[PDB]
């Protein structure tokens, strides 16, 4: 009771002393969250501006006689009259190893009622990638714990994969099941939420903690009643956070959702700024806004790092990798927004609605999926054993066209598109329950080596289980030997086969 | 002080007055000659405001003096607007006289914060076989039909209440946004002709008035529920809360007309630049917090049978289920219309209906995505190019897409069967089995507007 | 907006006022033709759509008496022509600063909780003059919604000493 | 749960300091109503002038 | 209200305060005020006629296109 | 004799100087405070320029002075800029030290007059077996990599590079104009690593900076590469110069970003009204002249893979020729993965590469493109069925697909640093050989991944 | 008249008892017989249940047919 | 148990209040703070204003 | 019977306004109690001559051109 007592004598004390001059303006013209103000000849593009009753705004458009500035709180309780005042001050975000388990506004405000957060920095929240000359290549592995993904599109550090797809196709999923598989590969994570009802977040959040994979993880919360300014700042203060671990040594994972609603949300901005539009009603610098953004994900090398640090985290390399997810209407991704996004990112992983209801869960489509990247980002044993499942898939996909009359066929395309049926077969997968690298190896190995020729497609995901299972119980030391490191010599190969043959002949699924 | 009217472009007013006296933002006016009332929108500067029409402006000249309230639109709750009809500013239009109550609240306000945000998974029982096999309810969550004109979103609507309001122990809110006046009518007389009057509350801005009235009506509807929600008896817990809401694309419909007039440049279609947020704004206040809990079903139209317009698309991130009508099903005669590749609800999961009812459906859908992709090769080549399995497969679709079929209880107006309620187990039962093959022998017009599958045994063995 | 379409008049008038030794004239006039169009009665009865540009500056010869010439005649016959006639205000606004700025004089105002002697005020015109101007106009305004304090304004520059101490020190509590 | 009951605690205590600050200020303004007169106006006004 | 005509320029409405005759210098010559992307607009040219071929003082040559009320483009 | 800003919308900043000293077009302005620099666009009348700003637009005020320079903006040029990283100014960014020279040149520049052409075409010849025989580049010609997932387009640059360095000591330029960093930083090192870096300088404009820097990196780069050129040494005879462009596709959409702004109306997929003079004037001063010549290799990019819109199609009047790489020819393991079918060239011609190049170019298009439309028919009856001819194309054609393959010098991993370079000779010899049937008893297998005929036949006679 | 698509959401309350409860679900049937003759138009088999639909259907159909100026009661 | 221990605490946060009000009151003299000290202590003079 | 008359050489106006006169003239029975009945013709053709006035007005159109409150109409 005298603590909070001696720190507000000591901080009345403290100042509220003297008077400063300062540079105002008059407000004028109030709708739609905009605000335009006659005066503050000194107001800098994007800075932040103090409002009367003590909200906050930034300057966008800085015109001969006018300043057009969006309102980050509500404007409902703004009148023509008031005064405007600007502050010299850019938007800043706090960040730091203490908003892990946290969910935040895009501000940095905790809105879970867990009281303040105790956070020892601010960083700015508009801010420019490291120059070419600071990064390194990609080369270490992010596993999201999904057969498919991780042997056909693989995703390393520091790259940035595009996950597309029509609504209600699980790409939220993908990504919550990506951030749940890193619970052993210490990476930080960071999930950023745009345009959604906060019954959604809230989900996301309970089923976070449910698997423990919150006491990693800081949640950025710009839900659909915030303001416009909000879901359009959400994505940067989400990847300020992301690059605190970027910048000292450390590992981090962010995941931008529906950046489809952030375009939305800044051509609702720009609109009502009286911005020319360009093609679909969008502003002509929607693709800067994407760049700027996703640019700054990438991979730094140890120079870069002990520079930042002044030699406190010598030894370690940098990274950040993103996953935005863009949602596209009835397949269309010749539209505007998905082109330009495409055209950014090291990949993509599409994601189709006939393939979802056919009962392939998750619903990639192999065909058109692509990672730049590629096999620099597998670990050896995956890198070696993926070429089998992609050239059956190849196969199957090129007479895809007959399959409906294998009656009618040679022997060499029927025993074709009896492998295919079962490889398509093996993709598939749970949610909630990712595979480690181990039990990836053990069943593209058992399709390679055709242990799965005899057993029909029907019993093929209960025969994957059962297998899986039985190594997990069988040898327990080969496995964390094949996760811990990733090797593959005559040994494994030898102990996965032979074990193969002790399952198919002692167990009977 | 009071101000005088300047300009008058369709339904929207605005009105100049001094430079010390204008009015908040969503404040509310009054023209001192008539009875049409004003709201804010946007504040031009100059002692100048821009507001639109809670009325007909016919026969308004310029320079009739206006005053202001200094006050929002206020409504009144409480119980006593159970049974009665009002319309967008609580005046009561069924002429039962003046309401009972004192209580008042205004219209526009901020949604429930994250923190106060429960979410619950209490399964419903409608008793309609695809709604419960494919896309489960959950007491408490948000509900959408989405449809194109005609394919009978209002007749599943009607059903929902008969078979949950009915049974149900708790009010009820009613809120028409811009539809017809006789399905107004009928609903008011039905309920009336039964004793349920008691426990709802109904708005009804219709179709036939000026966009004001239409705009501005759903908030009304949900401010009575949220005050119906957020109450507490003494001795006494929350009581559950329904809300039924007609066609609320026509809230966004009705923003679109006086876009323009508040001088906006048009969004992608033809739509306002701020339709996103305008939509989440009304759609977040209707979730369910700590203290009660508000059931939703929402009619969504869908012009021009197109699922990809702006409006119905960006309705779908703001539902828990989804059921999608389709034309082609209804025109095959095929009721309700229900396209079961298209409904989805956050229900279906096996930690939540189980494992086996998780597995058939998965099934069915299965049975019938194979069917819709086998469709084309069936028409141009011949049925008899396909395998033994694929014919099969085709069959047992046929049959699974009559056996969806149902009569329900209040559309024996229009056919003459009477209505069934099938039971959860019952419709598992029935599919488990037709999957199965148990019933290859049945003819697939056994399957067609009947119940349980008892009733198809028994429709089969009279064939 | 409006501000910003009185610009090449306002300069113009300007520029031909000073290099013909004649400021004071033109402000004289501005401000008598400022007055006159924001009337309603006169305004009313020169939109009439009958009227020829020749016939809108016969009438503001007629209204404004003396104090005209070829100049004056000139500039509302060009601003006529364009239909700039209803921005008369902005352009005697603008002309106003431009003179003021090029005397090296600056306005300010002196806003207290009480009235102000002369020592006070002669105090505070000295203080402001390492501002470096040629003089200060200081127009004191009391105002009892304060409690304590002068706040000064000129321009956009504001100096606060008053209640909102209390408003600061609100802040930083909360 | 714990953590929780941690958190309750937390929040308790950060909520009592704004109604104390709030009581602590318009006190404050009452103060300053009560007292009215021009001197203290006087002193302060002068002292702004060299303070420039 | 319209945005502002390429005729309303400072220096143009101090000559017109000045004298209004010699009828826009001489109805032959004129005056550049816009340069923009092969465009070019001139203020005077009473005399110039739709497709006329127009001399510049460097040499070159252009062709008045737009004869509008108070500008000439070209 | 310096002006003020006042106004600022996006990147387009506006700047109002004294009426007698108004800047040219495509002059540079530099920011007093900060490193800002500004290039005029147009003019706007009362000493009003509207300028673009090539770097940071934040933390720019209204009334800040600017200073002119009165010329456009000029970039080091010499022998000291190679080896170097430059942005769009010519600042170094490799953290090497400040570029040590004192030539420099305006980057804005007229296109060579019709008078100075190239008198010739001459035959460029790489050593790429699948480029040389079907898609022959031209001597200061202009060459596209259309499509291509990801693949190692990026190698077969840097190949491109190392094989016209080793055989030719001209110079090269690479200006990547909207490139992903992580790729340019992948090629700066590979060229550190192969010690070729010696002979390349570097323009780097990367995807997140101004429109402007992505708008004149590529006229930067032409610059210096114009100036290597034009260096006549110890005969009166200039160099042969090689520029890449890692990315055209960026250029216009640079250029449409700030189209809108400037004040133009749109176009038909809402482009720029001057698209095709853009194109034109960056592509026209890549040329062969009297003195040296420029070479230039151009990856574009297709949005959406549909090359009818604007974009690619302005391009496609300038290509002399288009070398598409495909996914599934890398994935059969054909590792340079140009497609055979579809890359063409304009070059392609019995006048400019003789008879005999011209008619085997055509025998080897013709058995692919039978063998190709054989593929359903393989597939549905098998080889048997085949006439005694077709199966012979088959033959061939497997054949001619696995002797495409190319090892890459620059990888010296999994390979062995296997440069071979092969002469053209050669590879006619060989093709005329193939399809004559003199090596027709020699097992696919063999022609796999080797050089000329001579290793072909010697792996076969060790099998 | 396309049975298929046309409807009176009125309903039966519009009609005469006689014409109310004789016409029943007609416009189904004919909904119906469209779709099931569309189908099985190649159908080899026509096993006897739609046999007899295909074979009401078209007598339904062939039944409302009147001239111009030819009202019933 | 928790809402057990929170419904004590609470219950003396009446006495908590009560103390800080003792607090605030004597903080009221912060308006001396804000003031330069023309009167160093005009809140000495009449202190009535009651505060919980 | 009552018809009221707007051809295709009638201002746009003309058919824009036709429709609800007709309603109007019906009205006066309903009010009064007795039953009245009115054909609309062509209603597509009034809602194209309410395009022509409101984009002729230079106000921004919906799907397929048509003004925003074509539903309205
Ligand atoms: N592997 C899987 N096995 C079973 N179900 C799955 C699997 N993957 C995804 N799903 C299911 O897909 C359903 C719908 O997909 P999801 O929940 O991920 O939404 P979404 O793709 O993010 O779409 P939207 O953005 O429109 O909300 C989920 O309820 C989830 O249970
Ligand atoms: N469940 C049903 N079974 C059979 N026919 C139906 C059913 N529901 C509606 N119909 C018919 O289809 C149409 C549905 O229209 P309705 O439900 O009233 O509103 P909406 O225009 O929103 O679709 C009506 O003509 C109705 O008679
Ligand atoms: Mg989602
Ligand atoms: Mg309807």
């Amino acid at each position: 009771p005298s603590e909070i007592s001696a720190l507000i004598k000591q901080r009345i004390g403290d100042l509220d002393t003297s008077a400063t001059a300062k540079n105002e303006g008059t407000i004028v013209m109030v709708s739609d969250g905009i605000v335009r103000i006659h005066g503050l000849a000194d107001a800098m593009y994007g800075e932040m501006i103090e409002f009367d009753g003590g909200l906050f705004g930034m300057a966008l458009n800085l015109e001969q006689d006018s300043v057009g500035a969006v309102v980050l709180g509500n404007y409902l309780s703004l009148q023509e009259g008031q005064k405007a005042r600007c502050t010299g001050r850019v938007l800043e975000v706090p960040v730091g190893p203490e908003l892990l388990g946290r969910v935040v506004d895009a501000l940095g405000n905790p809105i879970d009622g867990k009281g303040p957060i105790d956070a020892k920095l601010t960083d700015a929240v508009e801010k420019v990638a490291p120059g070419v000359i600071w990064r390194q290549s990609v080369d270490q592995p992010v596993q999201t714990g999904y057969k498919s993904v991780d042997t056909m599109i693989p995703v390393g550090r520091g790259q940035r994969e595009l996950i597309i797809g029509d609504r209600q196709t699980g790409k939220t999923a993908m990504a919550i099941d990506a951030i749940i598989a890193q619970k052993n590969s210490g990476i930080k994570c960071v999930y950023v939420a745009i345009g959604q009802k906060q019954s959604t977040i809230a989900n996301v959040v309970r089923k976070l903690e449910e698997t423990g994979a919150m006491a990693y993880t800081t949640v950025v919360a710009a839900a659909a009643a915030d303001p416009a300014a909000m879901q359009y700042l959400a994505p940067y203060s989400g990847c300020t956070m992301g690059e605190y671990f970027r910048d000292r040594g450390e590992d981090a994972l962010i995941i931008y959702d529906d950046l489809s609603k952030q375009a939305v949300a800044y051509r609702q901005i720009s609109l009502l700024l009286r911005r020319p539009p360009g093609r679909e009603a969008y502003p002509g610098d929607v693709f800067y806004l994407h760049s700027r953004l996703l640019e700054r994900a990438s991979r730094v090398s140890a120079e870069y790092v002990e520079k930042f640090t002044n030699g406190a985290v010598t030894g370690k390399t940098g990274s950040l990798t993103a996953l935005p997810i863009i949602e596209t209407q009835a397949g269309d991704v010749s539209a505007f927004v998905p082109t330009n996004v495409i055209s950014i990112t090291d990949g993509q992983i599409f994601l189709e609605t006939s393939l979802f209801n056919a009962g392939i869960r998750p619903a990639v489509n192999a065909g058109i999926s692509v990672s730049r990247v590629g096999g620099s980002a597998q670990t050896k044993i995956i890198k070696k054993l993926s070429g089998g499942i992609r050239t059956a898939l190849a196969q199957y996909r090129e007479l895809a066209a007959f399959a409906q009359f294998a009656s009618d066929l040679d022997e060499a395309t029927r025993k074709q598109l009896e492998h295919g049926q079962r490889v398509t077969e093996l993709m598939k997968q749970k949610q909630y329950a990712p595979y480690s690298i181990a039990d990836q190896a053990v069943s593209v190995y058992a399709s390679n080596e055709g242990y799965m020729a005899d057993v029909e497609v029907k019993k093929i995901v209960d025969f994957d289980a059962a297998l899986i299972a039985y190594f997990r119980s069988e040898y327990a030391p080969l496995m964390k030997q094949i996760d811990e490191t990733g090797d593959y010599n005559k040994d494994i190969e030898a102990a996965i086969k032979a074990g193969i043959e002790s399952f198919k002949a002692t167990q009977t699924y | 002080s009071s101000g005088r009217i300047i300009q008058i472009i369709g339904a929207v007013i605005d009105v100049e007055f001094e430079r010390t006296s204008v009015p908040k933002i969503y404040d509310a006016l009054q023209v001192d000659g008539t009875e049409t009332t004003l709201e804010v929108q946007q504040q031009l500067g100059d002692g100048v405001v821009r507001t639109i029409a809670m009325g007909s402006t016919e026969g308004l000249k310029r320079g009739l003096t206006v005053t202001s309230t200094n006050a929002p639109i206020s409504v009144p709750v409480g119980t006593a607007t159970l049974g009665r009809i009002m319309d967008v500013l609580g005046r009561p239009i069924d002429e039962a006289g003046p309401v009972a109550t004192e209580e008042r609240l205004p219209i526009h306000r901020q949604a429930p914060s994250y923190a106060e945000q429960a979410a619950s998974t209490d399964l419903l029982e409608t008793g309609i076989k695809v709604i419960d096999l494919l896309c489960p309810f959950a007491k408490g969550g948000k509900v959408g039909l989405f449809g194109g004109a005609g394919v009978g979103k209002t007749v599943n609507m009607m059903e929902l209440i008969n078979n949950i309001a009915k049974a149900h122990s708790g009010l009820s809110v009613f809120a028409g946004v811009g539809e017809r006046t006789r399905e107004g009518n009928d609903f008011y007389h039905e309920m009336k002709d039964s004793n349920v009057l008691d426990k709802v509350a109904m708005v009804y801005g219709q179709m036939n008035e000026p966009p004001g009235n239409r705009l501005r009506v759903a908030l009304t509807g949900l401010t009575m529920a949220e005050y119906f929600r957020d109450e507490k008896d003494e001795n006494g817990k929350g009581r559950d809360v329904l809300l039924f809401v007609d066609n609320i694309y026509r809230y966004t419909l009705a923003g679109t007309e006086v876009s323009a007039l508040l001088g906006r440049m048009p969004s992608a279609v033809g739509y306002q630049p701020t339709l996103a947020e305008e939509m989440g704004v009304l759609q977040e206040r209707i979730t369910s917090t700590k203290s009660g809990s508000i059931t939703s079903i929402q009619a969504v139209y869908v012009p021009a049978d197109d699922l990809t317009d702006p409006s119905p698309a960006t309705t779908f991130a703001h539902l828990d289920a989804t059921v999608v009508l389709s034309r082609d099903i209804a025109s095959s005669g095929i009721y309700p219309a229900i396209d079961p590749l298209d409904s989805t609800s956050r229900q279906l999961d096996p930690l939540v209906v189980g494992q086996e009812h998780y597995e058939i459906a998965r099934a069915v859908q299965n049975v019938l995505q194979r069917y819709k992709e086998l469709k084309d090769i069936i028409a141009i080549l011949g049925m008899d190019e396909l395998a033994e399995e694929d014919k099969l497969v085709v069959y047992r679709a046929r049959k699974i897409q009559r056996f969806f079929s149902q009569p329900f209880h209040v559309a024996e107006v229009f056919t003459g069967a009477p209505g069934k309620l099938v039971p959860l187990k019952e419709t598992i039962r029935g599919f488990k089995g037709l999957l199965a093959g148990e019933y290859d022998h049945i003819p697939e017009q056994a399957f067609y507007m009947v119940g349980g599958i008892d009733e198809v045994i028994a429709k089969a063995e009279k064939l | 907006e409006l501000l910003t379409l009185a610009r090449p008049y306002a300069k113009a008038a300007f520029a031909y006022a000073s290099e013909q030794g004649a400021t004071d004239n033109w402000s004289n006039a501005l401000q008598v033709l400022s007055a006159a169009v924001q009337d309603e009665a006169f305004s009313a009865y020169l939109n009439r759509p009958e009227l020829t540009p020749a016939e809108q500056v016969k009438l503001f010869a007629k209204v404004l008496g003396e104090d005209q010439s070829q100049a004056v005649s000139n500039f509302l016959t060009l601003l006529a022509d364009n239909d700039r006639l209803v921005l008369l205000p902005e352009i005697a606004a603008e002309y106003e600063q431009l003179k003021s700025q090029n005397n090296n004089n600056v306005d300010v105002v002196i806003e207290s909780a009480f009235p102000l002697t002369a020592e006070q005020e002669q105090l505070l015109k000295s203080a402001l003059e390492k501002r470096f101007n040629s003089t200060v106009t200081v127009s004191v305004e009391v105002k009892p919604e304060l409690i304590a304090g002068v706040v000064i304004r000129a321009g956009d520059q504001v100096i606060d000493d008053s209640a909102l101490n209390k408003l600061e020190k609100m802040r930083t509590r909360l | 749960a714990k953590e929780a009951v941690d958190q309750e605690i937390n929040s308790a205590r950060e909520e009592l300091r704004q109604q104390v600050a709030a009581l602590a200020v318009t006190g404050a303004e009452k103060i300053l109503n009560q007292q009215v007169d021009a001197e203290a106006h006087n002193a302060m006004l002068s002292q702004l002038a060299a303070k420039l | 209200m319209q945005q502002l005509n390429p005729s309303e320029i400072s220096a143009l409405i101090k000559q017109r305060i000045g004298d209004l005759d010699t009828s826009a210098t001489a109805k032959n010559e004129g005056t550049i005020v816009m340069v923009s992307d092969g465009i070019v607009r001139i203020h005077g040219l009473a005399d110039a006629m739709y497709g006329e071929m127009i001399e510049f003082d460097g040499g070159l040559f252009g062709m008045a296109l737009n004869l509008e009320q108070d500008s000439v483009g070209a």
